[PDB]
């Protein structure tokens, strides 16, 4: 009835399990953190800021309206947000 | 079992039950056509969603004149 | 001995996770299948599709989260990362909607991946493979809803995005635009979901109240053993009372099981194919007969023309917002509404 | 109410044909015990 | 005529279900 | 000539009868409507 | 001739090459090395 | 007349309804929360036209 | 006589992995004001 | 109503007024209605596929079971076996009690809540 | 005894009798086709092509026949509407009447198979046993499809022993059947290029014909043989139902979206030629040139073909039907007599308005009438207590140029209000709704039948390949698992790799 | 950008700080496959 | 032609109401 890997209980109660990963899992934490307080993820994936949805007078959402010039609108889109 | 005149002539077309050819056989050639296929139906499929784009290629009922 | 054959065996050793020959289609595509929605949800808006928001990183929470289609522009493109509209950029490439085909199609290849894991696990251990033919009827739901449909519509715009709130806005659609409800292959779906379920409830409710008394403890679940012989359960007094309380009961174990099979991959099935009538807006909208009469005589109304009048508002007041690119204006003078509200 | 007029035969033998297959098939059935 | 028809099928499933009940195959044990 | 040996009897029994005729009537009474319309 | 869409066929054409390629290569040098006893 | 505005639905299969549309219509808004059998109505006539037969059900 | 590195690990490591890292970026995200 | 059209009218009049779908009773109700349709076909499909031979090809498999018989009609190790490999092995269960308890739990608490 | 569902099995053993059975189903389908042509014969109206085409009358078969190239009756009629055709005997009548002299000989070879199945041809020589070498009977039959393949492409299509196809021009004004000639190029993957259809039969032709070869000669792998049952009859049904699966949703797509082998005058038009107002386009391109040249605004619109302008009408968008609304899109919106000419739109300040066009997602839509600019000026409200754009405010008018209404002018209100609810439907026509007792609700076309029927069927026969390719490969335990099954196969850690007992540790 | 690598940081020391307290462990499970 | 349109179910359950009673007796005698 197993089939050979180490028993999850006997990982998470031994100590060198622990001694590793006190360090791996709030350094993953801190990195997920940083990604976000830092502004990364805003330029990463394009997602607008609370102060870039619009332009100041605008109320017209930016909708992509062409296929093969979607790329080209969005950047458009953009340079009007300065 | 009941003998025929087209029985006769067809005899040797059904007379080869379960032969087969060692081993992998003819299995490598086969997966080089499968692989041609497969990227001659991706072509075929990416011009009619537009996807891939050639030239003197428009894809429209515009295309029969 | 080649190459092969160890690699085989290699694929089927029994581990923890079982890999096999279909592990190396399934795993990849599940996994970037999840993680691209998770990405999406947590990271990505929908702004230049929708006009919406739809992430954590934009104020919105788990029920509004969604990973929304592409724009009704995009057409059916199969929305390449390297393709024309995107051109290799990663960033508009989120921004023009390529996580939803990306999800859509690693899930659907992800879905074949898994059944074609029940039948190889089916075949190693040798046992029949109806969990994979059961398995058949999520396929087909998930190949009409999220590709059938929106295939004989005008794009990807208008199949269901990945969240649930979205996918509460595509029930609603359904029935302002479909008249859904009134489809009988949804109803026989209907029928086969309530069905399964009480089926479900019905079975382990007997089961546990017609139980043997295999031990002395008052926890009667430690008086089974997988190898035991005997059935830990009485079919002939549970035949009995139910035969007494509901006129009919089950009396063919083996037909009971079946039964429990047939019911909701058969309703399934039912909903998925008027799902691809409705992809052509092949509806069962109206009764000619009820709106002949109805036209012609102002005192005839019965429930199925009081669900027409809410259908034609959902549409007149939810198409401005939920079809932007129509660029609906619609005056207040000419939204239909009773009196007062 | 003006119903399509062959809506009438459609149901008879959709519910008729179907049927009778079943009924032929059982009591085949019973006179074979 | 459709009313007609709507009470027919309605009084066979009626009449099966007397059928099914009370002139059910007999469960026989073993 | 043999006799055609593939020959094989057919069965229904009642339980059988009485769910398929369930079947049929409640289709029936299902579609009647929109065969109407 | 050869259109940008072209171009990119052939990209994913080679991308998915390479990770079909290296995928398989993995999972062949693992099942050599650690093999089934029987 | 369920919602007590005089406007009343047709629920049965005689008065133009099929298997689909048909109902027993939900008693008048009138009415509300109050008991309305049979022998509290001045007919049955009244009965039916504000809706008993659903609360007898 | 327990190995370390197996299949199982790869797949525990390559859910909790991003599980973790994105926990710490919805966290972030509760205090961002706009 | 106590009727098709008359309920559909009740359900888009009751989202109208109470947003029932973002309700969360509402919701685990569809997950007790979704997964006991699921855990329906599941265990259905589980105990079909492991039965144990009996029959020829000519006959219905369900003639294998005797009404009242006293021997199991199917092999539960087998229909645990393999789908504990389908998941992994501690997602399967081997106790037919706690597996038809579950089977009655789930959508019986799920159709609770929804009430 | 077997139960009812399987009741067809005892043929799986039984070569004669199997090819009894597919006899009888063609005998059936080539009457059915005979059946159905003649019905549609006798029910078809020939006498206008232009607004009441075979489309508009729920012709199905007549397509598909007309695409071929059979394009005339006996009765002296032709679906172009020329007259005085002799067609010979390949007539509508004469492909029916050849379909049902068909069915009676497949249905007498039905029998004789039926009667004498115990032919000594489908005996194994050595073991004695019936046997079909299927290796050997797929290459003859893929060399057959392959000549045949070839010669549709090489002789029917081209002309050079063949009528050829139809073919028309982009918006489906002039079609007929053409003999057509080869694309080489990569146009002919083109599905718009009515040349490739040519390519592609001739091509495809010569590797059937090559791979048939090849399949005749070579011997299957053991590999192979083992892997995928070559020995067992119902692979053959799973990987056949595959490929019928497969091309059944082609055509489903091929149908929807339009391609040289769907063409609108035989199928109606598709519903992205009303999203993307292909034919309005065309028609406003038409009007602008006889405005350039010097033409006035009723020459302009009376130069538009009435054929053009019932292409830009919503009642033959497919996407307009419903599942259960039967029979011929005549029996909706009736049988379209004339157009009535293009409606133009004008407030009280001369300014020219556009009716918002009804998009297929909708049963109604409000009246709502734009600017160029798409800015409102005009609607019909529904609350009236505070409309701002109502007609009778905003002084609307309408100017019909061209058709039966031309240079005709109204500026009564419920009258320019019900042409306005007309326009949402695009160009304007007169219809005869008396005839056929219409009832006014739009219907889909066969373009909208065909798609339905096939990408229920395709989806249907997945399953269907799914069951017989579980009982190809899981045949040993089609009536139940080894009652002998080793408890220590199925639980873990027993054996290294599973289901191998060699790897017992 | 430095951003990219004050993101990285934290997870190059966690792996880092990972190997150095197995390193010796997964001696043993490599070599002893033989 | 303007005939009765009852008569088309008439004459279809003329024939098959008989024939299926026939053909009942046939099928269940041929398997005694
Ligand atoms: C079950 C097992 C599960 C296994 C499945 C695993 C998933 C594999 C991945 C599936 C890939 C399918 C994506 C195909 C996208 C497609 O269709 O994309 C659509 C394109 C056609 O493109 C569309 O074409 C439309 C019509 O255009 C035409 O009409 C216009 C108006 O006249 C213009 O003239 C225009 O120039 C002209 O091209 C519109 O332009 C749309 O915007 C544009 O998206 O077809 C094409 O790529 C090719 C279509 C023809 C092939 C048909 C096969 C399609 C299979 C689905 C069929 C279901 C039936 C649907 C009917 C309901
Ligand atoms: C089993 C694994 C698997 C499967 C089935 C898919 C399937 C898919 N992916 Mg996914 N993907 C995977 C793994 C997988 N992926 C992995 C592991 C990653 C991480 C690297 C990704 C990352 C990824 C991205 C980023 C994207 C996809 C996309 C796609 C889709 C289009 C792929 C395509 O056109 O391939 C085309 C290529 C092939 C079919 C390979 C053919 C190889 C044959 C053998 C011929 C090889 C000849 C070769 C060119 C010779 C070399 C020439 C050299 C000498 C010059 C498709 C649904 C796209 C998508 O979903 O868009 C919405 C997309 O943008 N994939
Ligand atoms: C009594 C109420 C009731 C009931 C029981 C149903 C029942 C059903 N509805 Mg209907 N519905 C109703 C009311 C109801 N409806 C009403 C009032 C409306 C308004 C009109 C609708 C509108 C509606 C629409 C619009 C649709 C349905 C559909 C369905 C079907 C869904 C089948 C299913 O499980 O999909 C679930 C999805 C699948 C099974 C697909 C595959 C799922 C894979 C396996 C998921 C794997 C996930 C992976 C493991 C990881 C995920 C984890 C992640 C969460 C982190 C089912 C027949 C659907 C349908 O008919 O489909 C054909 C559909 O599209 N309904
Ligand atoms: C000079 C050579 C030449 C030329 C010009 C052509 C020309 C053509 N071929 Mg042919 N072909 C040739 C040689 C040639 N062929 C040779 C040598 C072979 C090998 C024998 C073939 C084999 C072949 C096949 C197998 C097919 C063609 C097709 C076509 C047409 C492509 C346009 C189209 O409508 O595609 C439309 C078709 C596609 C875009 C393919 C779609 C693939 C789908 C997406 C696969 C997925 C199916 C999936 C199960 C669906 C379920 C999921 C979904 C519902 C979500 C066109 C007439 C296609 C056709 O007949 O279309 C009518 C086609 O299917 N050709
Ligand atoms: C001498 C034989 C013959 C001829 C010349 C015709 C001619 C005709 N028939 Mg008839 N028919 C015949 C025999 C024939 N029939 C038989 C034997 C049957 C019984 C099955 C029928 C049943 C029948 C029906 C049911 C219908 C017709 C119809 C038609 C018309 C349209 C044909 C069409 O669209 O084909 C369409 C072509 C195809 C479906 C071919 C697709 C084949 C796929 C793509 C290939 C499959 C895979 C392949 C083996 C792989 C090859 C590999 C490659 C490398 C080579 C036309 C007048 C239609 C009509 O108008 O009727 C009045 C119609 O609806 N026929
Ligand atoms: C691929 C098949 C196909 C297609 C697309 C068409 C298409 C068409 N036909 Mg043709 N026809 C066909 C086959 C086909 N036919 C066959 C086989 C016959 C002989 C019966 C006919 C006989 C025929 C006649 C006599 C006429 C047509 C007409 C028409 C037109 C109108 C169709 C209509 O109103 O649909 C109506 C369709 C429906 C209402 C759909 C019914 C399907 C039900 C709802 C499904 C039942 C589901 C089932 C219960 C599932 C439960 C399973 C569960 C137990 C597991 C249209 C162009 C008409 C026309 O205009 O001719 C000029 C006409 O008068 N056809
Ligand atoms: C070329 C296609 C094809 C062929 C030759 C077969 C052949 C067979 N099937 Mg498969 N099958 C197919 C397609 C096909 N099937 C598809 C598409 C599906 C999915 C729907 C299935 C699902 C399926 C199942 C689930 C089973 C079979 C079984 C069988 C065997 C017994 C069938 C029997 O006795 O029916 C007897 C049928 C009847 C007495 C009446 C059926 C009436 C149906 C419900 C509707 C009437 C149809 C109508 C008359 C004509 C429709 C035509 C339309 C398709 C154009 C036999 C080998 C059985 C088997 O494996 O046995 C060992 C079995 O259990 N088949
Ligand atoms: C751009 C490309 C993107 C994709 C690139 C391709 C990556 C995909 C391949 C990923 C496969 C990783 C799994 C192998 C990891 C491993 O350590 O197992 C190898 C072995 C582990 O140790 C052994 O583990 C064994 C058990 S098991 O096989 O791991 O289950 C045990 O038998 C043995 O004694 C023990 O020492
Ligand atoms: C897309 C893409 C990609 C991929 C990516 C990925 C794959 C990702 C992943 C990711 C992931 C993988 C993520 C994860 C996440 C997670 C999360 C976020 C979780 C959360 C959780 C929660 C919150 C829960 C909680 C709870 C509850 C509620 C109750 C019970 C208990 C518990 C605790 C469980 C790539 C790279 C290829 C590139 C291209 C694109
Ligand atoms: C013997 C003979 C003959 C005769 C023949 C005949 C006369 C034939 C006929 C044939 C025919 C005349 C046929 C027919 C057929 C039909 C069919 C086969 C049909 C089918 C149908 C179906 C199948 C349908 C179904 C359905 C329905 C009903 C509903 C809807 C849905 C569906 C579609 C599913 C001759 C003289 C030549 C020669 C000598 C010999
Ligand atoms: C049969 C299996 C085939 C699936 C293989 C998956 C393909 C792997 C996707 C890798 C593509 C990512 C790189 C694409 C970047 C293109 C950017 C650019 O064009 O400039
Ligand atoms: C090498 C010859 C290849 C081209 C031969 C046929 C060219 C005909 C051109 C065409 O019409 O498509
Ligand atoms: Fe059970």
């Amino acid at each position: 009835g197993t089939t050979g890997e180490r028993p999850f209980s006997d990982i998470i109660t031994s100590v060198r399990y622990w001694v590793i990963h006190s360090i791996t899992i709030p350094a993953l934490f801190i990195a997920g953190w940083l990604f976000v307080s830092t502004g990364l993820a805003y330029d990463v994936f394009g997602t607008p800021r609370p102060d870039s949805y619009y332009a100041q007078e605008q109320r017209s959402i930016p909708l992509v309206t062409d296929r093969f010039e979607a790329k080209q609108q969005v950047e458009t889109f953009l340079e009007q947000l300065k | 079992a009941r003998r025929t005149w087209l029985g006769d002539i067809l005899r040797p077309l059904n007379s080869e039950y379960g032969k087969v050819a060692p081993g992998w056989g003819t299995t490598p050639l086969m997966a080089v056509f499968m692989g041609l296929f497969l990227v001659f139906l991706l072509i075929i499929l990416e011009i009619y969603n537009s996807t891939l784009i050639l030239d003197g290629v428009n894809v429209s009922w515009k295309a029969l004149g | 001995r080649g190459w092969f054959d160890i690699l085989d065996d290699w694929l089927k050793r029994d581990r923890f996770v079982f890999v096999g020959w279909s592990g190396i289609l399934l795993f990849p595509c599940a996994y970037l299948a999840l993680g691209g929605w998770l990405t999406g949800t947590t990271f990505v808006t929908s702004w230049y599709t929708h006009g919406l928001a739809s992430s954590y990183l934009e104020g919105c929470n788990f029920l509004t989260v969604a990973v929304s289609t592409p724009a009704n522009s995009m057409g059916h493109s199969l929305l390449l990362l390297w393709g024309p509209e995107a051109q290799g950029d990663f960033t508009r490439w989120c921004q023009l909607g390529g996580l939803w085909t990306f999800i859509a199609l690693h899930g659907a290849f992800g879905l074949i991946g898994f059944m074609l894991r029940q039948f190889e696990i089916a075949r190693l251990v040798g046992v029949r493979p109806y969990n994979a033919i059961a398995f058949s009827a999520p396929i087909a739901v998930f190949v009409s809803v999220f590709l059938i449909y929106p295939l004989g519509q005008s794009s990807w715009f208008f199949a269901p995005s990945f969240g649930v709130a979205a996918i509460f806005r595509f029930l609603l659609f359904f029935q302002g635009f479909h008249n859904w409800t009134l489809n009988p292959f949804h109803m026989m779906g209907v029928a086969g979901v309530l069905g399964g379920a009480l089926l479900c409830a019905i079975h382990g409710a007997t089961v546990e109240n017609t139980l043997f008394q295999d031990g002395e403890g008052a926890s009667t679940f430690r008086a089974f053993n997988p190898t035991q012989a005997e059935e830990t359960y009485s079919m002939v007094t549970a035949n009995r009372f139910w035969s007494q309380i509901f006129g009919i009961a089950f009396s063919n174990k083996r037909w009971l099981h079946f039964f429990m099979l047939f019911v909701p991959v058969t309703g399934l099935w039912m909903s998925a194919i008027g799902v691809v009538g409705l992809a052509l807006n092949l509806r069962s909208y109206d009764f000619i007969s009820q709106e002949i009469r109805a036209a012609e005589d102002p005192e005839f109304e019965t429930f199925y023309t009081k669900n027409l009048l809410l259908n034609e508002g959902i549409r007149a007041w939810m198409a401005p917002q939920d079809q932007p690119h129509e660029n609906f204006v619609f005056p207040e003078e000419v939204l239909p509404r009773g009196n007062a509200l | 109410m003006e119903v399509n007029q062959l809506g009438l035969i459609a149901t008879a033998l959709f519910v008729l044909v179907p049927s009778v297959f079943l009924i032929i098939l059982y009591v085949q059935t019973e006179s074979q015990q | 005529m459709e009313t007609i028809t709507y009470v027919f099928i309605f009084a066979c499933i009626i009449a099966l279900f007397f059928f099914a009940i009370f002139f059910r195959e007999p469960p026989r044990i073993t | 000539m043999e006799p055609n040996p593939n020959r094989q009897p057919v069965e229904l029994n009642r339980t059988s009868l009485y769910l398929g005729l369930l079947l049929i009537l409640v289709l029936a009474l299902l579609f009647s409507s929109y065969f109407f319309n | 001739t050869i259109t940008p869409s072209l171009k990119g066929f052939f990209i994913g054409l080679l991308s998915g090459a390479v990770v079909l390629g290296l995928t398989f290569a993995v999972l062949i040098a693992i099942s050599q090395i650690d093999k089934v006893q029987r | 007349d369920i919602d007590g505005i005089r406007e009343p639905v047709s629920g049965s299969l005689l008065y133009g309804n099929n298997i689909i549309t048909g109902a027993v219509v939900p008693s008048s808004n009138a009415i509300g929360l109050h008991f309305y059998p049979i022998w509290e109505a001045a007919s049955l006539d009244e009965w039916l036209y504000n809706g008993g037969p659903y609360q007898l059900i | 006589s327990y190995p370390i590195f197996t299949v199982r690990w790869v797949a525990v490591h390559t859910l909790a992995v991003p599980t973790i890292f994105f926990l710490g970026a919805i966290a972030a995200m509760q205090f961002i004001q706009r | 109503p106590l009727g098709i059209s008359g309920t559909f009218n009740f359900m888009i009049v009751f989202q109208a007024e109470h947003n029932i779908l973002m309700h969360p009773f509402h919701q685990l109700g569809v997950a007790g209605v979704f997964g006991g349709a699921l855990f329906c076909a599941m265990h259905g499909s589980l105990v079909t596929s492991s039965l144990i031979r009996e029959t020829t090809e000519t006959e219905s498999a369900n003639y294998g079971y005797k009404f009242g018989q006293e021997e199991e009609t199917y092999n539960i190790v087998a229909a645990h076996g393999y789908f504990g490999r389908l998941i992994f092995q501690y997602a399967s269960f081997n106790n037919s009690r706690s597996l038809h308890f579950f089977l009655a739990a789930w959508p019986v608490v799920g159709v609770w809540f929804t009430a | 005894g077997l139960p009812w569902y399987r009741v067809h099995t005892v043929l799986i053993n039984d070569p004669g009798r199997l090819i009894a059975a597919h006899l009888m189903h063609t005998a059936l389908v080539a009457g059915w086709a005979g059946s159905m042509a003649l019905y549609e014969l006798a029910t078809f109206d020939p006498s206008d092509p232009v607004l009441n085409p075979m489309w508009r009358q729920g012709m199905f078969v007549l397509p598909f026949m007309a695409r071929l190239g059979v394009t005339g009756s006996w009765s002296g009629w032709s679906i172009t509407g020329e007259t005085g055709i002799d067609p010979g005997f390949w007539s509508f009548e004469g492909v029916a009447l050849a379909h049902i002299v068909l069915s009676g000989l497949l249905f007498l070879a039905a029998c004789w198979h039926w009667v004498y199945w115990d032919l000594e041809l489908f005996r194994d020589p050595r073991t004695g046993e019936p046997a079909l070498d299927l290796p050997k009977m797929f290459g003859i039959h893929l060399f057959l499809a392959g000549l045949l393949c070839f010669g549709f492409g090489a002789f029917h299509l081209t002309g050079l022993f063949g009528p050829g196809m139809w073919v028309s021009d982009p918006y489906g004004l002039t079609g007929s059947v053409q003999p057509v000639a080869p694309e080489w190029g990569p146009d002919g993957f083109n599905p718009y290029n009515p040349g490739g259809v040519v390519a592609h039969h001739i091509a495809a032709g010569i590797v059937g014909i090559i791979a048939g070869l090849f399949h005749i000669l070579v011997r299957p792998p053991q590999r192979l043989y083992k892997a995928l049952r070559m020995g067992n009859i119902e692979t053959v049904l799973s990987s056949s139902i595959a490929a019928v699966f497969f091309a059944a949703f082609v055509v489903a797509g091929t149908m929807w979206y339009g391609s040289a082998t769907t063409p609108i005058e035989l199928f109606g038009p598709t519903r992205y030629q009303w999203d993307s107002s292909y034919f309005q386009q065309e028609i406003n391109r038409r009007v602008q040139a006889s405005l350039a040249s010097g033409a006035t605004l009723e020459e302009a619109w009376s130069a538009i073909p009435e054929k053009l302008a019932f292409y830009d009408y919503i009642g033959n968008n497919p996407a307009k039907g419903g599942l259960f609304r039967t029979g011929p899109m005549n029996k909706g919106d009736g049988i379209a007599q004339a157009w009535k000419g293009h409606a133009v739109f004008r407030n009280k300040e001369g300014e020219e308005l556009f009716v918002r066009r009804m998009p297929a997602f909708f049963e109604s839509f409000p009246v709502i009438l734009t600017d160029k600019n798409g800015v409102v000026k005009a609607d019909i409200p529904f609350r009236r207590a505070e409309s701002k754009y109502s007609f009778e405010q905003q002084g609307v008018t309408v100017s019909f140029y061209g058709g039966e209404l031309n240079g005709q002018t109204f500026t009564d209100p419920p009258t320019v209000k019900s042409y306005a609810r007309k326009a949402i439907f695009g160009e304007i026509f007169e219809f005869d709704t008396e005839t056929l007792n219409s009832d006014g609700i739009f219907r889909t076309s066969p373009r909208g039948w065909f798609t339905f029927a096939h990408a229920v069927f395709a989806l249907l026969f997945f399953f269907g390949h799914i069951w017989h390719g579980a009982r190809t490969l899981f045949r040993d335990v089609f009536s139940g698992i080894d009652p002998e099954l080793s408890p220590e196969q199925v639980e873990w850690g027993f054996y290294q790799k599973v289901g191998d007992v060699t790897t017992r540790r | 950008d430095w951003r990219v690598l004050v993101v990285l940081l934290p997870v190059l020391l966690a792996a880092g700080w990972a190997v150095r307290n197995i390193l010796p462990y997964a001696v043993k499970q490599v070599q002893k496959l033989l």
